[PDB]
């Protein structure tokens, strides 16, 4: 195991992050027994992954790992149990990884975060209601919304726009973000009022088209030009957790449910793939960068499992 | 001074979290009792078969310390009322199963939230888990003063925030409360816990929760200020609700970060201790009323039961209402006996009830005072009270005291008198029966007599408390009527309360009663304006009496007497709460019935709904004659 | 036929009176027991002293002929609720001096005027006369359907009459009854005389009365019509409302003089003789509810208790359900074995809880009329039933019947079924535990097995009955809850009551059950649009089930099967009463929540007010599994 | 005793009427006791009644006398308990009285009777709450009113307008009647609604003046002209039951009341006399047309009494 890599990787695998050379980022929690943390690890080779003796770089957080997101190469971005947003960065030889900044902004659990298009600023979302915006550079708060009226399930940046992102939140709203526009959020979604919305997902290419997960496990794709539901498929039997959109130039959508199972879905949002591979909750979905057909997926059962997708 | 603590939703390790806080001053932690992110299914394989442990050891704690420095949380997750029927299934079993876990725990207090209207199934599950083994442990109810719905900043460009005032609607969230609490057929178990934001509503909104179980009080770190020296404060009108709050004595609970990062945590915990020691203090009533807020005692009969020595004691222990008493007798005797008959006159003086001798001895006091010459005669029926009597007129007061042992009425008087003067009066005035005695002893009463008080006026006002309805409800005795505690009246300090209009008089007596017939009969209608929303639970009841002329005692708080903490009001309770909208009137009726053995009271609400006519022929309570 | 009395305010001589009422054909007579005129003073000189006697001796009647034939009447110049205190006092001293004497005489019945809002003195002083001795003698409360003032001729120049129509203004006299009723706490021995005027009000204005205690109907000779013979006669409308009293059972009562005088007075009696022998008569149910009309009834429990043989030969005393049952397998069976395999083919057919073998028979008759082989298990756990069975398979059946003595849910069978059959439904379905039996049975059908029935579902409907809240409040018990009574649902024939809206279905259970995962528990909310002002008092519970395909029992009003007599609905009561008014929604909530060792049902409204969750964890009541 | 006169009289007093020649008029009920009926008494020696051995004419009556009136020198018009209004006739040797007619037209007992100016028609009142107008010649009901919503109390027909009629009820309505009007019925009193109207007296001479009396005791003088309440005194302790005008010029006003007590009072409303001769309720009055300061009360007492009025 390397200089600064703990000895066990915590059983609860949050979150699972290929960067561009193909290096696998992971995120996991401590959700039983005494001691209730978190990890982030590096694995250079992603299918020693789990092992942590064969592990690139290994770190203890203070607390559970909420979430994470690569900030570009060697940055990771972390919403802690704590309240906090962490910025922890890779080494020059990448054999550990040390904390930039830990800031206790939130006034409880920080439940998601995102990076905006620009690479210096990200959003947070919380159980404690606010959406937060960072400047990571000077690692401080630009602003806190308090738009929603229940926890903030998740926030996704835009791809290319540096103002825009979504949030979805347990009040039942979808929110589309400028801050460039003196009321910046915007309520969008279905003609109906449906279930609750879990996931968020934008087309890599299209800047105004996104996807979103319900608690019901329908997986829906919407048109803000529309701002009409174009399409809905009922993917899951539970919860949609997350989504993910391939590399490919026409993209994919790897979907994963707390029904322990994986969906890969074409662009009509029709199932190509499916993976019963978890015994349980599948937490997150990163397609290789090196081969676009090779997906990995990360469970509460401490299962990587790397997928070929038909 | 204050009993505060910690709310967390992050426990990497229990040993060092608490201990921290500890450190901190904090007197408990409120915290989960399972990972708040840990999701747990129950029916569906395989995540239902997911290898344990499901959360951390009861080893980790001394009993003691899960006794009394742990509030466990339910997890966030965790939502029984959710229109989707898996997660509906699931937060029932994980309800169940964390309130099991704080019961095997032996949890003192157990925080579950009432964030939105509709919480049915989950006041459905927690009354099957107070349904479950008889247990002391206490819910708290984590409910806003306004709904984060209407807390929300108005930054979304196509849902804009309502500006329209909405009486009712910035209401929403003590119905949400009233709703789950009549749902769980008001538990004793069941308390709030308020959590106040950085913007208080209308004092209206604040003013719903008066009479209401307030047990904690939640203070986000958001809502805090900021002093040039860079402590954490609080607004004026923060500060006059924490001065309300102490007066109920809640536990108050810090939530949220440390946004005083300059400063250690203890800072909004100093901060709250500042206010209390700087609390304007409480008045000699308030030290005097210490340990008997909301404590129901049975009214004293002095008539048909015989008082003990300690009841008599604290009669006698406040000196000001016997003062008065001192000052009328003054008065009357210079009002009766021109100085030039000064020497010639001496007036027949008795006093009606003399107990251990507090109204003789302020008759004496008052003759020398005058400097007027009086015969005293002492009546007293209760023969343990004439041993302390004749051992004063023995040893002290002599031949000038005539002490008579026998009921006023009975008593056949050597002579007739210039001035009677008695203490026969109860919280409610004549509910010890002083119009029954006195109008037995008139005849022995010279026509141009005085009786000190000639005058006594009941007054009442209708009162919302849920706490004393559950304080009456509670008296359910075996081997009668079952609904029998509500249909009498308790003396109380009334503390947690609203008085919802003000008292009204309600049966008036006079002194001589020329009366040709007389009836101390009565019925009367009061009709109450009513300008909130609000629950009746009954109706607070008081007196004044006028001793002589200007001279008088009260406990009406518009006008009560100083000093005369000797003394709390009186209360009839209702069987069933009733619902008052603001602009309403309640009409209450109420009777005075009397047979030669028994007086009582009968009462109704007849608007904005009527009641059942409570205690109908004196079933549930009577006073001896 | 008709129970009928006179009405007189004028009584010259008691003997010859009764004895003109009595050759009239009059059942009783109502009158007053002292002089209408004969204004007494109780309290001021001289007239206090007046010399007696006060009435008429009692020896003046048999006590059986007061004890049967008489119903005494307040003097109408008694007037509790004066504004004038005197006159208060002394109508309180007359009232109760006036209803002393009707108790004094046994009177079986005494009538009472509520011809004003306010009664509430009136009230009081009935609710102390009651609690005065335990007697049984009725309270007729004297309210017509339109008050006095809405009834007056147009003929005030400067007091028009308003032709503006007021809903709720319209329904006044009902409140009145009301707010009597609920001061005097519902007091059974207190009912309605319903007075009846020229005019009928509005159907809503008569549909306010439907649930509540009405004993008379008192017809005035003014409503009255004439034939072209000159005899009286009633307006359609009018006999409408007679033919709606007579299903109430209730006492006719005429009052006023003769105004057909071409004619006796046995004329406006003979008509009401005539409308009642001219009724539609009632259907074989009508017959079959005779006596059973709101009476309350345990639910049968057939899993946890034995039942006894009268109570297996009702439930086979209507042979139209069992053709139902026979015309299902009948069908079943056709679709399951083809012409062509009749011979080769043969069909396990069993009978899980057979009782005394009705469905056994049905199975047989069904068999023989497919022209169809069937092999049968009976399987019946009452060891009693078992012993009919047997004789019947040893005498009748032969070996093609295998009795089985066993528990359907751990019976080992030696083959797999083709068709099971059950009647193991109650009022509400599921509440025999129906889908707990079958559930455990499923094992040992084959895989294309059909269960008879296939699918069952339970109905509620809010209702009102105030005659029905007061039957189950009468259901208090010693050694147990003062309010268990209302925690626990009734098979009953509802009868005077109002159903407040359309029923809706509750619950629903299926058979084969398919779930992998299998949860007989259930979470139901429901609303009911209420068109009326109205109390609620509880929920009617129903049932429908398909035996087989079309096949279909229902007891549920709209969809009733033929001939089901056999067959009560439920009633769900709650503790307080809860007023809806015209247009509200009332929302109720059901669970269906389960042990290994109980099922029980637990149920609250939630609008327009909540209700207490009733019969929390089973603590009233629950059906053993 | 007269032939046809019964041997007793019955105890309760309810009316005392003088004739023009000086003749007087008894109505009286048996208010308790095995039969409860009444009796008509004609006394041409007005000093020997009560007696019945010296009475000029005497009948028993099926039912009590709740009120009753002269028809002209004759005829006795009578409000009975039975629901009935009789029309009893004296002889021509006025020897015994004989029943013209009884009409059993109201529902409830008869409280009240008044003759009309033109002494061919009476209105009758009743608990049944009708009023109804009475053809004394065809004996039969012209006209049946349901104006009030109680039991009326009194009704007084005008002096000198055969058309017009007061009439008072529980209803706390005082109704002035013209039968010319198509609306025959006009609410009057005083500006302040008050206790109950329990008796009227229309003022002899001034044809729209009147009195009442009310349940509290207080006696009111009324202008139809100014519909406002002029004067009112507290005249008794208990209800006012009766109000007579002497036959003077100015006349005298005599009160009497449930508290036992007659009162005679000056056209200002003061009090001149009082008497507490009666040990029960003072049911009538009638000044003598012989001696117009001789004044008749009767009570349920069987008292008899002449007052001299100062
Ligand atoms: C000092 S509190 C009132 C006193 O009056 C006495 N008391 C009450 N009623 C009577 C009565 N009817 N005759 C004599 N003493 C009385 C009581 O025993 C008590 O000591
Ligand atoms: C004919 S009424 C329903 C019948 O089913 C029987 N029964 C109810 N439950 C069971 C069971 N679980 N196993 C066998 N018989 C049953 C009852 O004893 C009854 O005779």
């Amino acid at each position: 195991l390397p200089p600064n890599a703990p000895a066990c990787m915590e059983r609860q695998l949050e979150a699972a992050r290929y960067r561009s050379d193909g290096a696998l980022l992971l995120g996991a929690s401590s959700l039983s027994g005494r001691c209730w943390a978190g990890s982030l690890w590096l694995f250079k080779d992603p299918c020693a992954a789990p092992n942590e003796g064969f592990c690139s770089a290994g770190v203890q957080t203070e607390a559970g790992v909420a979430d994470l997101t690569w900030v570009g190469e060697r940055g990771i971005l972390v919403a802690s149990d704590s309240g906090a947003v962490e910025l922890w960065e890779l080494d020059e030889n990448e054999t550990l990884i040390v904390s930039k900044f830990c800031k206790y902004e939130h006034d409880d659990i920080v439940s998601t975060v995102s990076v905006l298009s620009s690479g210096t600023q990200a959003v947070s979302g919380s159980k404690d209601i606010c959406i937060k915006v960072w400047d990571l550079a000077q690692q401080v708060v630009l602003s806190s919304y308090r738009a929603h009226a229940a926890q903030v399930t998740c926030v996704a940046a835009s791809p290319h726009k540096d103002s825009v992102f979504l949030s979805c939140s347990e009040d039942n709203r979808i929110l589309l973000w400028d801050t460039r526009c003196p009321k910046p959020a915007s309520q969008i979604g279905c003609s109906a009022p449906g279930y609750l919305p879990t996931s968020l997902a934008w087309h890599p290419q299209q800047s105004e088209v996104f996807v979103f997960g319900d608690e019901n496990g329908t997986v829906s794709l919407v048109d803000t030009k529309s701002t009409s539901c174009v399409l809905s498929s009922a993917v899951h039997s539970q919860c949609v957790t997350g989504l993910v959109f391939s590399p490919h130039s026409v993209p994919f959508l790897a979907s994963l449910s707390e029904d322990c199972s994986l969906a890969v879905l074409d662009s009509s949002l029709s199932e190509l793939f499916r993976s019963q591979a978890h015994r349980d909750f599948v937490r997150d979905a990163t397609w290789s960068p090196l081969n676009h057909s090779l997906l990995t997926t990360v469970g509460w059962d401490h299962q990587v499992v790397h997928h070929v997708v038909p | 001074r204050v009993s505060s603590g910690r709310d967390l939703n992050c426990v990497p390790e229990i040993a060092d979290t608490l201990g921290a806080v500890a450190k901190q001053g904090f007197d408990f932690l409120c915290m989960p009792v399972f990972h708040p992110r840990f999701k747990r299914e129950f029916i569906q394989e395989p995540a239902k078969n997911r290898p344990g442990p499901q959360t951390r050891s009861d080893l980790l704690l001394s009993g003691r310390d899960w006794n009394t420095l742990i509030v466990g949380k339910l997890s966030p997750w965790i939502r029984p009322d959710s229109k989707v029927e898996k997660i509906r299934r699931n937060s029932e079993a994980a309800m169940l199963q964390e309130l099991n876990f704080g019961a095997y725990l032996g949890l003192p207090a157990f925080l579950l939230p009432l964030n939105q209207e509709d919480n049915t199934n989950l006041a459905r599950v927690l009354t099957n888990h107070i349904h479950t083994g008889h247990h002391s442990s206490m819910f708290w109810m984590r409910v806003p003063l306004v709904a984060p719905e209407d807390l929300r900043d108005d930054i979304i460009e196509n849902a804009p925030t309502t500006h329209t005032e909405e009486y009712s609607g910035e209401e929403k969230t003590w119905m949400w409360w009233h709703n789950f609490r009549t749902l769980c057929d008001y538990s004793k178990r069941i308390a709030v816990a308020l959590e106040i934001g950085a913007d208080l509503p209308s004092n209206h909104v604040i003013d719903r929760w008066l009479g209401e179980p307030i047990k904690a009080a939640i203070l986000p770190t958001s809502i805090f200020l900021t002093n040039k020296k860079g402590f954490p404060v609080l607004s004026k009108m923060h500060q006059r609700l924490i001065f309300r709050l102490l007066k109920l004595e809640v536990q108050f609970i810090i939530t949220g970060t440390n946004h005083h990062s300059e400063k250690e945590f203890c800072s909004y915990l100093q901060y709250l201790e500042y206010l209390s020691q700087n609390r304007p203090p409480p008045n000699a009533y308030e030290l005097f009323a210490k340990g008997y807020e909301d404590y129901l005692q049975s009214p004293l009969q002095p008539l048909m039961d015989n008082l003990e020595s300690q009841t008599y004691e604290v009669f006698e222990k406040d000196p000001i209402k016997y003062s008065q008493y001192q000052q009328a007798i003054y008065k009357c005797l210079l009002d009766r006996v021109p100085e030039e008959e000064k020497d010639t006159n001496v007036q027949v003086l008795m006093v009606l009830g003399a107990g251990r001798g507090p109204l003789v001895n302020a008759s004496l006091r008052a003759a020398k005072q005058a400097d007027r010459r009086i015969k005293l005669y002492a009546v007293e029926k209760n023969p343990n009270a004439v041993v302390t009597l004749e051992n004063w007129q023995f040893e002290e007061w002599g031949s000038q005291v005539t002490v008579v042992s026998s009921d006023m009425r009975e008593w056949v008087a050597p002579e007739k008198a210039d001035i009677i003067v008695s203490e026969l009066l109860g919280s409610f005035a004549d509910n010890e029966l002083s119009p029954e005695c006195l109008d037995g002893a008139q005849h022995f009463l010279k026509d141009d007599g005085v009786s000190i008080p000639g005058e006594y006026t009941s007054f009442l006002a209708p009162i919302s408390s849920s706490k004393l309805y559950n304080e009456v409800r509670a008296c359910r005795e075996k081997d009668r009527d079952p609904e029998a505690q509500f249909e009498m009246p308790y003396v109380v300090r009334l503390h947690n309360f609203h008085q919802l209009s003000a008292p009204q008089p309600c049966f008036t007596f006079s002194h001589p009663n020329r009366d040709p017939m007389i009836d101390n009969n009565r019925y009367c209608t009061l009709e109450f304006p009513v300008e909130v929303n609000t629950v009746l639970h009954g109706f607070a009841g008081y007196f004044e009496t006028v001793l002589y002329q200007d001279i008088t005692l009260s406990i009406r708080p518009e006008t009560h007497s100083p000093g005369m903490f000797s003394w709390f009001p009186i209360l009839f309770p209702i069987k069933q709460p009733i619902t008052v909208r603001e602009g309403q009137t309640i009409c209450v009726r109420f009777w005075r019935c009397s047979n030669s053995k028994k007086v009582w009271y009968e009462w109704a609400v007849t608007a904005p709904v009527c009641s059942a006519i409570h205690n109908p022929t004196g079933r549930s309570y009577t006073i001896g004659l």
